[PDB]
């Protein structure tokens, strides 16, 4: 039965995958909230330049 | 066994500086053996890393190649602990496309302090399967308004009490250190987070490193952060430029420097980018501002020590011949030869069906590989059929 | 059929169970001591436990170091990654020649990881928005229909496929990946010309998880997460355009790597498979690349390294006057364990030249080799088996099955050896 | 006429009979005999693409053909074979590494045969409808031998109208994808309205069946499989050369597939040539990694000329025979050029003249041959020229003696030139 | 131009005047081995130094709501 298989078409005992990239799930960098807050600078020390 | 990613290096059985509280160094402890005065000296500069109060204090780790400067150094990385930054660098790496060496010396620096930031969170969270919005938990039961759309995404748990973030039972609290050169990566472009990643951070300007000194003093005033300094290790420190020596000299006087260990085997040679001779390879100007410890060459039973913590770190049982011959292999060639010979004679023996490694396997490992002299001498002797003599 | 490269003879190290080296068998004779060392070495790799060490092959051109790194490649087999490298390749225009051998180091070790693979495939029967947090998109295969609540991601990857009705979609739920197949079977007979291709509908399942294990390198990884091409969001997309430099990977990237692959591995879905990294023509390198190896093989991720290098006391590159035994720095040669590569007797030369004309298909008479062994001697190995194709090439011209001795003759006077024209010269 | 006479136009082969045997003059090819004949066995071997990375060395003293042996062997392989030709100073570039830019070069000497069954149907469009409020159409094409009537899906009837067909035109129609192509327009039609329109040209009715199946052959080189997979619009880099670095791990996956493809029946590999002209400019670096590169079962036949002699390596002090390093010299058979005789000279002068369309007198074939000798072939060639127009200007239709001696006077040789400038040195820059 | 053996307090000399002056006049410390870029040419580097060794002082009355 196997053999007869294999002559109707190979397919039938072993398909052809597709093929696939692996999918890494992405890295969290964790960091302080107040890093973002750097550069701000304060409010009433700015002027319009 | 399963194999992970951290596997037997060079320096694995290093758990730390063998050091008593003193700071004596005990004769083999935390897989480090002999060196007891330059043991000595890393312990008083790790307890002046630790204190983390006198700014750029540079040492430099001196001696022939082979007795443990690098082993210094990890054992150094290991007893400081992964809490305070320990930034591993080779001469050889600030030569780079991407920036200048100044550059890739100030991100070194920048990457060995870090400031460490505690945040107070909000979560109270927990087992709710209801929709609109009501909680109910083992203890606790509650109502929470709501006047935004947020609750659609999470239907399909736990939320801030102040800002509303949502994401998949108490204030908790978390600590983030960061390291003055991610600081300035993440505030040198919009998403320049992932140039920490990628490396694509080009000369970051030093307007926005001052002006990011400005306000890590500013949060270090005001309570918000603490500052903790580390240490960078440049090992093969003769690979550096006369401008990067330079460089150097100043960059240590920064408040904000690290501390520096340096590594270098060579006696008086040519500094980089120069015809001047120099003790180190490095110009007498910037020894002048180190403080060097020297290593000694290993006795015959430091030796024979190494190979033993050597050996039970790559889990092979060795005869007390085969210790023998192979510390008198390693006094007559180098003691890295030596090492290797344990693992290429642990497989000598397993391909034998044997269990010890005995004279016989090391004596086998000997004829199959060559050091240098050995196979220095043997092309001397086919010296015309090498090429380019 | 296959072409016939310089080491397509080698087919591993010839060495019988306990580790010594038979005279001749894999396509390798002579250099029996170098076979079993590089026996050794293979038993290192396949052991699996030690990283960052370093072996150097070290003898006159043409005694057949390649030859034996290949053999050493040919002994692992195909699961065990093989990064063959040449010193000139660390210069590149891009980034660091450091940054290149890290690059190598990471691609010398291999992830074998298995993935659940969501797929949703079958014929779309309806294809339904809600504002655009939703799509309702119905599929049908042999086995039944459902409709399934997909991202905005996916729906607008169907609309990049621009799929409609009675299409054929395979969606990947993992990468969020659509591919428009085809109109289904059911719909061919509609028109006598249409423009488009017909595809049966699919006959499993609407959801398929699929268990798959997938070969990939840190380098890989490293890559993957350096420059980003998952994820659909706008910044991403227009930093997509950007002309793909190679950038130089920061510790940082390589360190979270590290730890998520061994999240993996204590996980049970991926298993470490370190390999070898080839770098020949070693001597290439320059001081600073030398230096750094000094730290890149004291990592304990780092791979097995094999070098090569035929030089005698070549000035070390980058240092204008330093003459080190191989080319090498000494600092490094205390590194490595060095398998030197003898010279061969003339025997071992004619053993050579019959394996190769055995692997070309030329039936060489034994006057023919014996001649052919004679030039080998008188002028070098690598010139007698060169002489073998033009010779049964003549060969054929005159019509006869095998190279006769004049047919050697005769390709050695139309060519020439390094000795006859530097004579000459 | 965007090809003139360049220095190699007159050769159009190896001249070589049916045995390798190099005929004394034969295609536009005088002399070097033994040279000849070494080009033919590797241009056979080429042909063979058996075995792989195979290296030659053309070898010999200025002007004695080594590159035309090279151009030779080129036209002898054909166009279907792949021959890119470099000089070695053009692997120097800011775009890429020496080492990229020789993979490069290597990839671009190996070509890949795909072949693919398409199923077209091409016929003469006697009538087409398009109805529009989905649309729908008909459209009738015929052979000569049938005509069959189409009911038009949407796609389709979207193809055709893009397209613009119209009863007359000859179509040929891609069943899978519906690609419309037009040939031209019919012998039936043919004529088309009577509105403004142009002029006509008109192409015959396709015979046989509207679908035939047939199987299409297309080529293209492991390097521009490389581009295109490289950069998701790196196929507009095979124009402008923008490939910085095309990574390894892409090129062993192409190797893979193509190899793949091999086994499957859809790819042919065709091994081809790469002429590195003036090899002695390559540095030690890029002979290393031409050592390794020439391992590759996916390697071409690399053929390299170089007049040096005892010269050093370039990024080096060594000194080697021909400024190649024994390494790589050892990896190649070399083929070397003899200088040329009197008569072989006037061989290829004669050549030289027709290929230029001169005539010329046997007086000036004497003079013009002894003047080569002198100073060198490609100073004669030059004054084959310069003779010639000299004799127009005259009005003449032969050149004779008095006119190259004429373009002797005006145009000087180098070692005439050497020794005016050693009278003056000192006017001389820099000297 | 301070000019003297190593160790002398050069340095320390160039800081004490920048602490004479205080944090209104702009201080601008630099090396030299930090013309050497990557990205711009050295007299870029050296003109961008002496931009910013000049302070400009603004005076704004900001109101707000
Ligand atoms: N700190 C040190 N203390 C004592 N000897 C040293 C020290 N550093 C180097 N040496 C000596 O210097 C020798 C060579 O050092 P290397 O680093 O291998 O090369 P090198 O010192 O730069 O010498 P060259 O030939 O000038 S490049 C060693 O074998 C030692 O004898
Ligand atoms: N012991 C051997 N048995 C069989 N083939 C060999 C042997 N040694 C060398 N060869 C081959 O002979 C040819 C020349 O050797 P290569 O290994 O390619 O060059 P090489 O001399 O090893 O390179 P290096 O680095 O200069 S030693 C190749 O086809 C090799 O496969
Ligand atoms: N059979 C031949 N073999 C070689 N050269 C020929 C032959 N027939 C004609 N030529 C001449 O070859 C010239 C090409 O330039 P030459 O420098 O003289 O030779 P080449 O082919 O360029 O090789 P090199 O590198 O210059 S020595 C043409 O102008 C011809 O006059
Ligand atoms: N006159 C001084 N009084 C007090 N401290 C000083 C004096 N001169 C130098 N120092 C300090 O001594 C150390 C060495 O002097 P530096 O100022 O760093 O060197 P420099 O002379 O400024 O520059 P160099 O070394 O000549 S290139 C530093 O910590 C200085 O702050």
């Amino acid at each position: 039965v196997r053999l007869q298989r294999i002559c109707n078409h190979p397919g039938l005992v072993e398909p052809r995958h597709p093929g696939s990239s692996y999918v890494a799930g992405p890295l969290e960098y964790p960091s302080a909230s107040l890093i973002l807050k750097a550069l701000e600078r304060d409010f009433w020390k700015e002027a319009d330049l | 066994d399963v194999t992970r990613i951290e596997r037997i290096g060079a320096h694995s059985h290093i758990r730390g500086l063998g050091l008593d509280d003193a700071l004596e160094p005990r004769q083999a402890s935390q897989g480090m053996v002999g060196q007891l005065a330059a043991r000595r000296a890393a312990g008083v500069v790790l307890e002046m890393i630790r204190e983390g109060k006198i700014a750029g204090r540079a040492v430099l780790i001196a001696g022939q190649p082979g007795t443990g400067k690098t082993a210094i150094a990890m054992g150094m990385a290991q007893a400081l602990g992964p809490d305070t930054p320990f930034t591993a660098i080779a001469g050889s790496e600030i030569f780079s496309l991407e920036m200048s060496k100044t550059e890739a010396l100030t991100q070194a620096f920048r990457r060995s302090i870090g400031v460490r930031i505690k945040e107070e969170t909000e979560i109270i969270e927990g087992e709710v399967v209801e929709i609109q919005l009501t909680l109910k938990t083992t203890e606790m039961e509650t109502i929470y308004d709501l006047g935004t759309k947020m609750i659609e995404s999470l239907t399909k748990i736990t939320i801030d009490k102040a800002t509303g973030k949502i994401s998949k039972q108490k204030r908790k609290e978390v600590v983030h250190t960061v390291s003055l050169h991610e600081i300035d990566v993440i505030n040198s472009r919009t998403q320049g987070f992932l140039a920490l990643f990628s490396g694509d951070t080009g000369e970051i300007k030093s307007e926005v490193r001052e002006q990011i000194n400005a306000k890590v003093a500013e949060w270090r005033e005001e309570g918000k952060a603490e500052i903790i300094p580390g240490v960078l290790f440049i090992d093969e420190v003769h690979m550096l430029d006369i401008e990067s020596f330079s460089f150097l000299n100043r960059a240590l006087e920064s408040d904000m420097a690290p501390v520096l260990i340096m590594a270098t085997n060579r006696g008086i040679t040519r500094i980089r980018g120069t015809s001047y001779q120099s003790p180190h390879g490095i110009p007498i100007d910037l020894l002048d501002r180190l403080l060097i410890v020297s290593t000694t060459p290993y006795s015959e039973k430091d030796t024979k020590q190494i190979l033993r913590i050597r050996c039970e770190e790559e889990d092979v049982e060795m005869s007390e011949d085969a210790y023998t011959v192979l510390t008198r292999i390693g006094l007559e060639t180098s003691l890295r030869y030596a090492i290797q010979l344990i693992t290429a004679a642990s497989l000598v023996c397993r391909k034998r069906k044997g269990t010890e490694v005995q004279v016989d396997d090391i004596k086998r490992v000997y004829s199959l590989f060559l050091d240098e002299s050995r196979s220095t001498q043997y092309m001397k002797e086919y010296q015309d059929a090498f090429l380019f003599n | 059929t296959q072409r016939i490269a310089s080491h397509s003879h080698v087919k591993g190290l010839g060495l019988d169970e306990s580790g010594l080296a038979k005279q001749a068998a894999s396509g390798l004779v002579g250099q029996e001591n170098a076979r079993e060392a590089c026996g050794v070495i293979v038993e290192l790799i396949k052991s699996k436990k030690m990283a960052g060490r370093a072996v150097l092959l070290a003898g006159p051109p043409g005694t057949g170091k390649t030859a034996l790194a290949l053999a050493i490649a040919q002994e692992l087999g195909s699961k065990v990654p093989f990064c063959p490298m040449v010193g000139s390749e660390v210069y590149s225009t891009e980034i660091k020649k450091t940054e290149v051998l890290m690059e190598n180091f990471r691609r010398a070790i291999g992830l074998r990881i298995k993935e659940t693979k969501e797929v949703y495939e079958g014929e779309v029967t309806e294809l339904t928005p809600c504002e655009i947090s939703h799509v309702i998109i119905g599929l049908k295969t042999a086995k039944g229909t459902k409709q399934l609540k997909l991202d905005p991601s996916i729906f607008e990857s169907l609309q990049k496929e621009r799929v409609e009705a009675g299409d054929v979609i395979y969606i990947e739920a993992n990468s969020g990946a659509v591919k428009r197949q085809g109109r289904c079977d059911t719909y061919a007979t509609e028109f006598d010309l249409e423009a488009e291709e017909y595809v049966p509908l699919p006959k499993g399942d609407v959801h398929k998880k699929k268990e798959i294990i997938q070969d990939v390198t840190l380098h890989d990884l490293d890559v993957a997460n350096a420059r980003p091409q998952g994820g659909q969001d706008i910044l991403s997309m227009m930093g997509q355009l950007m002309k793909p430099k190679k950038t130089e990977i920061t510790d940082k990237l390589r360190g979270e790597i590290n730890k998520v692959v061994n999240k993996y591995i204590d996980q049970g879905i991926a298993e470490l498979v370190p390999g070898v990294l080839f770098v020949d023509e070693v001597h290439m390198l320059d001081i600073e690349c030398f230096t750094y190896l000094h730290r890149a093989l004291e990592s304990s991720i780092a791979p097995i390294v094999i070098f090569a290098s035929n030089r005698g006391n070549c000035v070390i590159r980058g240092t204008e006057d330093i003459t080190s035994p191989h080319g090498i720095p000494l600092d490094l040669l205390d590194r490595v364990m060095i398998i030197r590569t003898m010279l061969y007797t003339p025997q071992e030369m004619k053993q050579i030249i019959k394996i190769r004309a055995q692997t070309e298909g030329i039936n060489i008479s034994e006057e023919a080799l014996n001649h052919l062994g004679e030039i080998g001697t008188k002028t070098t190995l690598r010139y007698s088996v060169q002489l073998l194709t033009p010779a049964n090439l003549l060969a054929k011209i005159n019509g006869k099955d095998s190279i006769e001795k004049e047919h050697v003759e005769e390709i050695s006077e139309l060519f020439y050896d390094a000795k006859s024209s530097a004579k000459i010269l």
